[PDB]
């Protein structure tokens, strides 16, 4: 089965935290990092030591591919990536369109959706 | 087994004849409790075997030397014996060549010079050694020599000096690689050299009087050497290169025109004798042997394919690399057509595998005689399907596993190090040291390819295919031009065979294009409405877009003459094509195709199947000034071959004359045609076979003779004019043949020779051309060209009536005087040439008297050969093969491989 | 010279789907995370995000060790599903500026980044040194605009298309998250690529064209080839009903047009029933069949069924594809429009309503005719080389943009 990916997106702080955590390669990031995705497939919480943030699984309007590469010359798609998990320090940890993200991920892809995009003509 | 040995042969004395000294033969047997050891030896004076400091008991029977077991369990896997031997070498050793001062004739009676060869069994005629290519062994090298001489062995030079003063100088030479005692060798010849920098020391030795003509070889060697590095990406790890011109090195299993001893190579003299195709192929296939073969020696002789494909391979890129306007890319297929007929040929007569794997089950031998055993059956291994046809599949190979891939792979092969390492630290290198066949295998498969094994499988053994059968129809309603192609293969052990066969389909004015493919045994193939080329507007069919299209809508929509497709590109597959109707499709070939290897063979077909006139359309390609030598030879050939037909027999002569003058200006000439170099005159291949036209056409219809003889008689005005010059023996060799078949329909008037009456004006103006200045000294031209094809003047001219004896009594005086190699052999060629036609049984005694003891080795093997090949009996069969004393010689010739010659034993192989 | 990895080159599912309904065609190289059924992550609750740093420099060794015991030069490393994953390598992300490019790689698949510069004049000491690709050296443009003296300019290139790339810095808040049954993976990320428009390479194909239908019949025949080697029964066989599962728009009576010439029925007293192989049948080689379909052929049809499930639902009719101008946005007609201009065959419009972008800082690839004549194509030149330095200019900027409010 096809390998999925996406991107986590933390709030500056907590990625900083994350970060070194990455860099250093320590085993317990296994514990000091977990991701809880709820019933619904778009809330979810992820926790940074313990630390419960708010987070909304959202959809990027650009389609990316991760491509992996051993001679930095030649390069192999490993996957697509479309969809985004954010979390923020506030919000409902449990909550009761709004899950499209406008913007790419890189910066002249802002507002790519409304600004960028040629929409289509129905009919 | 023998790992190690340290021989230290003092002396060199050459006023015995003779070498001198003592082995000393570290062993580590591979087992317990061995209490006998069997050395190898032949014909040799043994004074004393030690071991140990005690003599011990040695019986010859091969040596078995008795270990004294002076411990327990004694010698035990892995324990290591020092023994000592005290040998000393006889005067006619096979393996050496002795001349002492007082045999070398008027121009010395000074200075020794004996040289040795030592693949691959001939070590035994040096000193007791296990003579061996499973016992892997490096060796020391001390010896002392006359210190007027310089001499040469394997193994890395660290240095020359004195035996502390007076006449005889030591030099010291030390291998760490293992290698065979196959490889082992000792010459020891002249001293004076001429050295290049700036490279590892490539350096030149001849005889002190020759030694001016040694710059164009060196400077070669300069570009050869330096070139080769970067291609192959490998540096030539040996610090210096030696190129020593022997008086006595003409073998043909050492030089050769290489010899590959450690940083020596031996040469033939070959100086100046314009080269520009051919012995820049020797020395591209010389300084490949280098890489492959010496760098990577593999542990198998079974895949020696790798060898010599690989070597055939990488002469093809450097040739058309560096020489890039001879253009070697339209002459590869004359290599790969001439493998094609010896595949040709099945029942009794006359193949053999490419792979030879010695198993137990090998019941079918009928047609494999040669295992590969012994000695012999690797030399003769050098015959023209082992090369050429290892060529052939290695470039097939390429193109699979694509170009670059099989780059990484043969340079990570000869920079693979395989090491040894032991826990006190001891650091052993063998890379430049034993590298694997099975690995090899292995890598190439990891980077690039399928199923290799069955590929290769169908070229050594049963498969290959005969005949494809070509089927032709065009449909006008459909416009779908439809092709019927079966394949057919007349021999037990048939199948049906892949191979890529190719068509291109050519409209009303030759503008089309095509594809196909064709690969199973009978296929019907579909080819699309194409009436307007895919190339419909390049500048192809603006052509039948000329006004063609609508004019001669008359003859298109009349498609009786229909697209015409021609047949097998490039000889897109090797086979042998039957397809009815076939004049324009070679014409086709010759005007329209980019790739000459289809038209040459486009116009052996020209030559051959019936053709209507298109004599006037290939005088295109007899001056395309793009084309090879030889395309222009063979265009000429066509209208030879074709020879009239009818009664317009002397239509096609005008424009044979025309370029029987190539524009030749011979009121400068031939005075500043020395000056010139011919300016080749256009390939002197395509002006022979102009005179040579005309020659074919006179022998084929008698009512030619007096026209073809009147062109030919001023061909004899043109010449007895002309100095030397390089490029110029081209010319002459092929004149003489051009001159030869003119006197020889002029006395075809046959019944004997007689005396050919009172022929004055013939006989003596072509006997003047036909023999040498008798004033002229023969001992300045180091080549001889002219008079060896000028002896062949003199017979064929006495063939086609028959002179007996006039043409051996040149040749037998001709092989005893000495001077000259070649002269040599073209006399023995010419011998045997002779006795070809005489059919006394006398010529064929004392023929084999001078195969046995004439008594250079290599021109025996020659002879030999040349008597194996043309047999004494004809069709009838009256004691066929009934003989008792040949038999006797027979099995006195095998053996011999015992001693040296491994293309004589063969001699006998097949005239068993 | 592309070469692809193992996985990709044998066609292998789930790289290569057979089948893709409306759904999975609207969602085409956008799957979604979808909930597993069972294993670790199908369970409710936090689960452990794992690192990766260990097994990245063990795989980065091993490689290199299976290198140098080869004995050294290339290698090459994609032969199995387990060699593609992002756990290991060096990893870039690229972000696609076009919604839906004519042509997209599927995954398991190569390409090459070139770094192409133009030489300054006079004594030009080189190009600039980039972390990725390979330096190529430019007298002409393999762009629709030229190059100025020393201007380098980075870009993706394989058999499908080409296009500028622009490297840009992933923000500090980001990581790559990869996710299966098992468990989550972390990695970091810093280098990641804006993709600007594709200049195609390949054509892709019309609904219903003859290469359209000859390519499906030629996969289908791939598959069931595959099929046969798969069975380890002998003789060989395969059934109906696997062929179908993966081919459901196809009719079992066009199904059994590709089993006929190489197997034969096998009635059972059950309903089902085997397909086996004939004995006088030789199934092609790995490398035959390899040769018969390429990675590149299934991406032109991926992105033809595509762009054809888009058009419907947005009311184009079959009878649609004088032209509406939507159409004209199809990789059909886009693929056709560049690839004719490209072998010289006609002009592009340039400006026109195929502009991916929509504002100008994209080419509209729509043909028009090569018919002062010297100022017609010099007009072309000047709006392809505005267009050109325009969307470099863009695209490579770190400007930041200020959500619009609307």
């Amino acid at each position: 089965e096809l390998e999925s990916q996406f991107i986590l997106r933390l709030p500056p702080e907590y990625a900083s935290t994350v970060r070194r955590a990455v860099q250093s390669g320590h085993v317990n990031l296994k514990d000091r990092l977990t991701i809880e995705l709820h019933p619904d497939g778009r809330h979810g919480i992820v926790r940074v030591d313990r630390v419960p943030l708010a987070s909304k699984l959202v959809d990027l309007p650009c389609v990316m591919e991760s491509l992996k590469t051993i001679d930095k010359k030649t390069f192999y798609k490993t996957a697509d990536i479309c969809q985004m998990l954010v979390s923020t320090v506030d919000g409902d940890l449990y909550p009761p369109k709004k899950f499209i993200w406008n913007h790419g991920i890189t910066l002249p892809l802002k507002n790519v959706r409304k600004r960028r995009f040629r929409k289509t003509a129905k009919k | 087994k023998l790992t190690h040995q340290v021989v230290c042969i003092n002396n060199i004395n050459f006023q015995r004849k003779s070498v001198v000294g003592f082995v000393e033969l570290t062993i580590f047997p591979t087992v317990a409790n061995l209490n006998r050891i069997k050395l190898n030896s032949k014909q040799c004076r043994i004074y004393r075997v030690r071991i140990n400091d005690l003599e011990a008991a040695f019986i010859y029977n091969e040596l078995c030397i008795k270990v004294p077991s002076e411990l327990w369990k004694h010698v035990d896997e892995l324990k290591v014996l020092k023994i000592h031997i005290n040998f000393s070498l006889d005067q006619p050793k096979g393996g050496l060549h002795f001349v002492v001062p007082s045999v070398e004739g008027s121009m010395a009676e000074r200075g020794a010079h004996v040289f040795s060869c030592g693949y691959q069994n001939s070590t035994r005629f040096w000193f007791p050694c296990v003579d061996s290519y499973s016992e892997l062994c490096t060796w020391k090298l001390e010896f002392t020599v006359d210190a007027a001489m310089v001499a040469v062995s394997n193994g890395d030079l660290v240095e020359t000096v004195y035996t502390h003063d007076m006449r005889k100088k030591t030099f010291h030479y030390m291998l760490t690689i293992p290698t065979a005692a196959s490889n082992i060798s000792l010459a020891i010849g002249p001293f004076e050299i001429l050295v290049d920098p700036y490279m590892h020391e490539v350096t030149h030795f001849c005889l002190p009087q020759l030694l001016p003509l040694l710059k164009h070889t060196t400077s070669y060697l300069h570009e050869v050497f330096e070139f080769y590095e970067e291609i192959l990406t490998c540096r030539y790890p040996y610090s210096c290169f030696k190129t020593v011109f022997i008086d006595e090195a003409y073998v043909e299993v050492a030089a050769y025109a290489s010899m590959s001893i450690f940083s020596t190579n031996l040469l033939h003299s070959a100086m100046i004798i314009d080269e520009t195709p051919l012995t820049r192929r020797c020395l591209a296939q010389s300084l490949a042997q280098q890489f492959f073969g010496c760098f990577i020696s593999r542990m198998s002789w079974s895949d020696e394919w790798v060898l010599k494909g690989i070597s055939g391979y990488i002469y093809g890129l450097w040739m058309k690399k560096t020489f890039g306007v001879n253009e070697y890319r339209h002459w590869i297929k004359e290599e790969l057509d001439k493998i094609v007929a010896y595949e040709l040929k099945t029942g009794g007569v006359l193949l053999h595998p490419i792979f030879g794997g010695g198993k137990e089950k090998d019941n079918p031998a009928s047609h494999l005689h040669f295992s590969i055993k012994h000695p012999h059956t690797l030399s003769w291994e050098y015959y023209s399907m082992f090369q050429c046809k290892a060529h052939l599949v290695m470039r097939l190979i390429e193109n699979r596993i694509s170009m670059e891939f099989m780059l990484q792979v043969f340079n990570k092969l000869l920079s693979l190090a395989s090491t040894a390492s032991s826990q006190k630290f001891q650091s052993h290198m063998w890379s430049q040291m034993l590298v694997s066949t099975s690995g090899f295998l292995k890598s190439i498969s990891n980077v690039s390819g399928k199923d290799i094994q069955p590929l290769i499988k169908q070229w050594v053994d049963q498969s290959g295919v005969v005949k494809f059968y070509g089927s032709f129809a065009f449909n006008r309603k459909r416009n779908v031009l439809e092709l019927e192609i079966k394949q057919d293969y007349t021999s037990p052990g048939t199948q049906k065979y892949v191979g890529p066969l190719k068509v291109t389909v050519q409209e009303l004015d030759g503008s089309f294009n095509h594809t196909l493919q064709i690969e199973e045994n009978s296929l019907k193939h579909d080819i699309p409405c194409h009436s307007k080329s895919r190339r419909n507007k390049k500048k192809k069919i603006p052509l039948m877009n000329g006004e063609e299209v609508d004019m001669d809508l008359s003859a298109m929509d009349a498609d009786s003459p229909l697209l015409w497709i021609r047949i097998d590109p490039d000889m897109s597959v090797l086979r042998k094509v039957e397809f009815e109707q076939a004049d324009f499709m070679w014409q086709y070939q010759l005007r329209y195709e980019r790739d000459v290897v289809a038209q040459q063979e486009s116009i052996l077909a020209l030559e051959k199947f019936p053709t209507p006139a298109s004599r006037l359309a290939l005088t295109d390609i007899l001056e395309q000034e793009q084309c090879f030598y030889r395309v222009r030879m063979s265009a000429c050939f066509c209208l030879a071959k074709i020879a009239n037909s009818m009664v317009s027999t002397w239509t096609g002569p005008p424009a044979m004359k025309s370029l029987f003058t190539r524009m030749f200006c011979c009121k400068s000439c031939p005075n500043i045609v020395k000056t010139n170099n011919f300016m080749s005159f256009q390939s002197y291949f395509l002006q022979k076979t102009m005179p040579v036209a005309m020659a074919l056409l006179r022998d084929v219809h008698n009512l030619c003779p007096k026209e073809v003889l009147t062109f030919i008689l001023d061909l004899i005005k043109y010449n007895d004019n002309r100095k030397n010059k390089f490029s110029d023996n081209y010319y002459r060799a092929e004149m003489i043949d051009a001159l030869a078949n003119s006197v020889t329909p002029a006395v075809s008037v046959n019944n004997e020779v007689r005396t050919l009456d009172n022929l004055n004006p013939d006989v003596r103006l072509i006997l003047e051309e036909i023999t040498r200045f008798l004033n002229m000294e023969k001992l300045l031209p180091s080549y001889r060209h002219t008079i060896t094809v000028s002896c062949l003047r003199a017979i064929r001219v006495l063939q086609k009536n028959g002179h007996v004896p006039s043409d051996p009594a040149l040749f037998k005086s001709y092989a005893e005087y000495g001077h000259f190699v070649d002269i040599r052999i073209a006399a023995l060629e010419a011998v045997v040439d002779y006795t070809k036609v005489d059919r006394s049984y006398e010529e064929l005694q004392w023929l084999l008297n001078m195969i046995q003891n004439d008594p250079v080795p290599y021109v025996r093997h020659k002879i030999l050969n040349m008597l194996t090949k043309n047999p004494p009996f004809t069709k009838n069969m009256e004691s066929p093969l009934c003989n008792e004393a040949l038999v006797d010689q027979l099995w006195k010739l095998m053996n011999s491989g015992t001693s040296h010659d491994w293309r004589l034993r063969c001699g006998a192989v097949d005239l068993y | 010279i592309i070469q692809h990895s193992i996985p990709a080159v044998e066609l292998r599912q789930p790289f290569f789907p057979t089948h893709m309904g409306p759904i999975k065609l609207r969602q085409f190289h956008r799957p979604p995370l979808k909930k597993y059924s069972f294993g670790a992550l199908s369970q409710p609750g936090p689960h452990s995000v794992q690192p990766l740093l260990k097994h990245i420099k063990k795989k980065a060794k091993m490689r290199e060790q299976e290198r140098q015991a080869s004995g050294g030069g290339e290698m090459f490393f994609m032969r199995t599903p387990q060699d593609l994953t992002g756990k290991d390598g060096d990893l870039i992300l690229a972000e696609y500026s076009e919604e839906n490019g004519p042509l997209m790689m599927q995954v398991g698949m190569a390409t090459k980044i070139k770094n192409y510069y133009k030489r300054k004049p006079g004594k030009d000491p080189g190009a600039p040194d980039c972390k990725y690709g390979e330096t190529v050296y430019c007298h002409t443009s393999p762009f629709l605009g030229s190059l100025h003296p020393g201007q380098l300019l980075q870009a993706f290139e394989n058999n499908l298309f080409r296009a500028p790339i622009y490297l840009h810095k992933m923000p500090e808040t980001d990581f790559l998250i990869i996710r299966t049954r098992q468990g989550y993976y972390i990695r970091e990320l810093v280098d990641i690529f804006v993709v600007g428009q594709q200049c195609p390479l390949f054509e892709v194909p019309g609904p219903n064209s003859k290469r359209a239908n000859t390519h499906i019949r030629d996969f289908l025949q791939v598959f069931i080839y595959r099929l046969f080697w798969k069975s380890k029964d002998r003789p060989r066989r395969i059934r109906m009903e696997d062929i179908k599962k993966a081919f459901p728009s196809h009719s079992e009576s066009s199904i059994r047009k590709r089993l006929k010439l190489c197997a034969d029925f096998k009635r059972t007293g059950m309903d089902s029933n085997w397909w086996v192989l004939k004995s006088d049948f030789r199934l092609p080689t790995e490398e035959e069949i390899r040769a018969m379909v390429s990675p590149e052929q299934c991406c032109a049809y991926y992105s033809m069924i595509a762009a054809e499930q888009r058009l419907k639902d947005a009311g184009y009719g079959e009878k649609s594809f004088k032209i509406d101008d939507e159409v004209r946005t199809a990789p059909w007609n886009t693929t056709r429009a560049f690839i004719a201009a490209m072998k010289g065959k006609c002009l592009l419009e340039v400006t026109g309503v195929a502009d991916p972008t929509g504002c100008g800082e994209g080419f509209s690839y729509v043909k028009i005719p090569n018919k002062s004549v010297a100022e017609h194509q010099e007009r072309y030149k000047e709006e392809c080389q505005r267009i050109f330095d325009l969307q470099n200019k863009v695209l490579s900027s770190t400007e930041v943009l200020s959500t619009d409010t609307d």
